[PDB]
């Protein structure tokens, strides 16, 4: 996928935003590494996938092993941590 | 009884409270504004209800405040933004609270970044070639959406940032700013009155003589530092700008501005005797 | 004894009261103005009758107020608009109170919406094409009925909103407003006197020279920011408007207005010597 | 002991009194002015004789007042107009008091009705065609007898209502009123001095130039709002009226009036140099 | 009970506290701001809560502050930058806290070094040949990055350092500085008013006579010390500089400047009678 | 209890403390700033915490300060520079603390030596032939490095030393100094205002007459002492100097200067009537 596959999710948080006109995208960062995400993108440690963004918050959905011991999706919104 | 504050983990506001003579646990009330902690049979004296001053500590805890209750001990821990409360009991008596001018449209989100970097980023954006002086300011945080970089730049300047001058291909931005230079100077000054002072901007009309002729002299006086030839000059942010309608605008400390005005008017007067 | 406040659920005003030494239940009196809670044999000291300051907390509870009674403890919880009271007893002693210029006629109902959106909505209404600057203001709430959008717009502007300028096809609305820019500036200023200050509007008569000729210079001084060419300009909401009867109206901070006046009058005078 | 107030039923003023240590019943004395309640052996402390502030609560109870007696507890419940007293004892100790310009002659009785409706009603009365602006004011209550609608209208205007301007067939009435706009503004102002301020009316004589010529400019400055063309204008109730003997009357805030005067006099002066 | 401060090891801030009547150990709370030490059953009198004044002691401990708690003894040891806390118990009662103008771009990092050395270093850098006077100032600490040596030099001068004059091949830098000479003088003066005083700079215009002609006399008065011939002169940092547009700039104490002005103007006047 | 100070050995600062009611030994804390001595169960009254005033005693002990502690007796013995502490117990109760203008470049290190000697030393250095008056001043301590003797001389003069006049082969240096003569005079004066006074220097322009002509008269008035013929004169350090551009500079007490000015101006005026 991308370098991000070398960072965890604990170190991944909302550090900034980034829009153009009205697309409004969310800018996240992991252990210094800066990587943005918009409607339908990739993030998180395992297999993160964002669906929508919002003011001071973003709605994503990753894929991590759990509830069985095998990769499994998981939606969740983050609250801008400034 | 007594209260204490400390930071740990990652920008977390810990509130170590000393409870001498308590057995069970107090009533923790996590509110959206502040926190509440009541301790039955723990009435503390007004000589121990001291408050904290952890302001600008980069933590979720605005400031700790202790207040003696009727028969109990109420605690007020002001907070800000989203946060989480975590109580810890390392022993029967010790309580703790871990509080954890035309351009393309762009959205500018810079979180705690140097203005210089923001300057570069914009340039990279194909927004001109912006080159700052060396030590213009510091770091700033702005978040904008749907704004052209040129507009955002102006907004950025106002926030605490610098003013911009453009050569044309390359733009130089300098710390020529009312607030920072003087604000710091104010704090520096011992006298309270000095705390009030100002760098100001004034426009000098030049009726008789051409503005450019003044440049040599103005540059010289402006350089109250070593500098072979600089339009921008030291003396901590003094600047002279030449408008097209032959007027000079000077931005700087009052003392420096006074000097510049005296010279400009002085030269103008002899031009005046026609 | 002691009182506490907190928000939960959905914009609900909770009032957690600490009752130490009580068995039964107090007398809850839900009034249309405030609330009343008496606790027999619960007389609290004046050192615990502290009041709350939950103002502008977006809740039905205006503010909590504690007062010591003769032999009991009376409580005053001011409220607003329609609401409901809900008492909860998590234990024998802990009490809680969950307080839960010509256009078509239109009715404008905007509840807590950005002015920008209201601007767009009106335009969508076939009311001109309104384009704001970028960061004009914030969100506002108005509710009107039987008012033409043009009229409502003016009313909207006054509420806290912006002033409007029309190009003709498209209209630009900007934060050029007396109250917001300065109000915030006042709060920003440390000095109390500074709290009183003002952006003001003044009309400059131009007898000798044409108004348009001034435009180049005025635009330049107005841009105390980078901007290749903008009629509206930075410097936080300074604006120059040209009326038909060759007068200039400037709206902005006093300092900026002073500068503009000096230049305008200055140019006018030489025009004057005919 | 303690007193409390609350509304219920249909605009009824209930006075819940807390009587701790009482057996029988007090002495209820219903007077045409206020109420009296004595409680033998119920002497309450001065720290519980607090009074109420239920002013303008739309109830028969003016305001509740508690006063400690020699050995008893006297209560004063001021009232107004015709009413009835109703005591209720929900228990041995808790006391309650349920306090429950030429026209045809017309009698105008409007009880708590919008001025706008009264405006319509009069028009329906064959009294002209009156059309208000949109948000002129609010609701008002007047009761008159044997008065022509035209006269009543003037009286109505004075009460709190608007001033009227007549096109001829249709009449427009606007909130151009000294009291409401400013009164609210006063309250809005934080400064006490601001509480004193005024919208005023002034007459401007125009010696040299015709009044109508001014109209274009005055309309423009008056519109400190968007409006293609309105004789009446925004800026919260500023108005210019043209009398026949070529004088202008302006009614509005002092600031706005000042602006208008400056322009009018300014134009008049050049007319003056003949 | 009592508190004490002392330095040891290598720039370490030790805080020896006297605990009379204690057995176990207090609660050490190492915070990022200050320190906290509570001693149960060690409540100290307000007559022993004296604070320390170890300011500018070149230690990690800003200043020690003692405060009496309700029933315990709280201690506040303000600190700065990164540091480490180390408690030591030499006995059951004695507590201790060991708190442990165009040039190439260069980054100037000088930690506590004499300005003179920095002067030499820059010269070695191929930045001119800089020669100071003898006793220009003292040592200073600056850290810069990405700045041309010429620019850094100006910044360096401002910090507390000197002003520079260039012969051309060699540059002489002197203590001609507003702040140091006078600041020290202020402290020297017994009178409080004297504490406020100033060395100032002023520009003298010379209309009638050539600036150089003045040099002989000015040099002489300037030398209120023995000196056969020095452009720079004693009298503790008085200097006269000749600008190209035949104006003289003098930097020095007010008294000295006054003298110089009187002479300059005096000579100019006879030149004036043409 | 009580404290005492005394000098012994070789410039040593002894601090004899009286401890009545003590058995063991206090806690000696030798700090880089001051000293600390705690005496458990030795709490002394505030009427015995008197401090010492051994200022300028030429000892390592700045000044002794006694302060009563909660239950003990803390002692503060401020010190300076490098020193050593030595406690001595002559008996169970008595405590003691033994606190033990162009020339060659030269480094001038003079430790507590007469200025006169420094004057001679420099001359011996091949620095001119310097001859002072008789009683110029006293002794002074300076330490310089890398400074030409001529420069050091000027610095030396400023420290407290004299001003220099050169005949050419031989140089005479005199106590003509603002600070010493007047400073002593100030102390001498009983009146506080007198404590503020000054010897000042002023420059007298001589337009009409030659400076030398004045010499006879000025010498005479200057000699308010017996002296057949002296350019330098008594009256405690009054001096007249003749500059080349025919101006007279006088340095002395205000009274004497006033007299001299009156005469100079007086003679000049008749020269003036041409």
């Amino acid at each position: 996928k991308e370098t991000l596959e070398k960072f965890s999710l604990e170190n991944m948080r909302y550090v900034g935003i980034l829009k153009s006109g009205q697309k409004v995208s969310g800018f996240i960062e992991a252990e210094g590494y800066v990587y943005t995400v918009g409607v339908g993108n990739y993030l998180g440690q395992n297999y993160g996938r964002i669906e929508s963004i919002t003011d001071d918050s973003i709605v994503l959905n990753e894929l991590i092993e759990d509830s069985t011991g095998n990769w499994v999706s998981r939606k969740a919104e983050l609250l801008l941590n400034s | 009884t007594n209260i204490d504050f400390r930071k740990d983990g990652k920008n977390a506001g810990i509130i170590e409270l000393a409870a001498l003579g308590f057995a069970g646990q107090p009533d923790i009330s996590q509110q959206h504004d502040h926190i509440i902690v009541t301790l039955k049979n723990h009435t503390l004296p007004t000589t121990l209800q001291r408050s904290l001053d952890v302001a600008d500590f980069k933590t979720p805890v605005q400031k700790v405040t202790l207040k003696r209750l009727n028969n109990d001990t109420q605690l007020i821990i002001t907070t800000a933004g989203n946060w989480e409360l975590v109580n810890k009991s390392a022993a029967p008596g010790y309580f703790t609270f871990q509080v954890l001018f035309t351009g393309r449209k762009i959205s500018l989100d810079f979180q705690d970044v140097e203005i210089r970097t923001i300057l570069q980023i914009l340039a990279k954006e194909s927004g001109m070639n912006i080159v700052a002086s060396d030590s213009v300011n510091g770091k700033m945080t702005l978040s904008l959406k749907d704004v052209p970089w040129d507009q955002a730049l102006d907004l950025v300047m106002q926030a605490r940032n610098l003013d911009m001058r453009q050569q044309g291909n390359i733009v130089n931005i300098a710390p020529r700013d009312e607030l920072l230079a003087k604000d710091k100077a104010f704090l520096q000054a011992e006298k309270d009155i000095a705390d009030l002072g100002a760098l100001y901007s004034q426009n000098f009309q030049l009726k008789y003589k051409n503005v450019e002729e003044f440049r040599s002299i103005l540059r010289l006086d402006n350089a109250d530092t070593t500098g072979n030839r600089n339009t921008l000059i030291s003396g901590r942010g003094s600047v002279l700008i030449d408008p097209a309608t032959n007027t000079l605008i000077v931005t700087d400390t009052r003392s420096v501005i006074e000097k510049f005005r005296k010279l400009i008017d002085e030269l103008d007067v002899p031009a005046q005797q026609v």
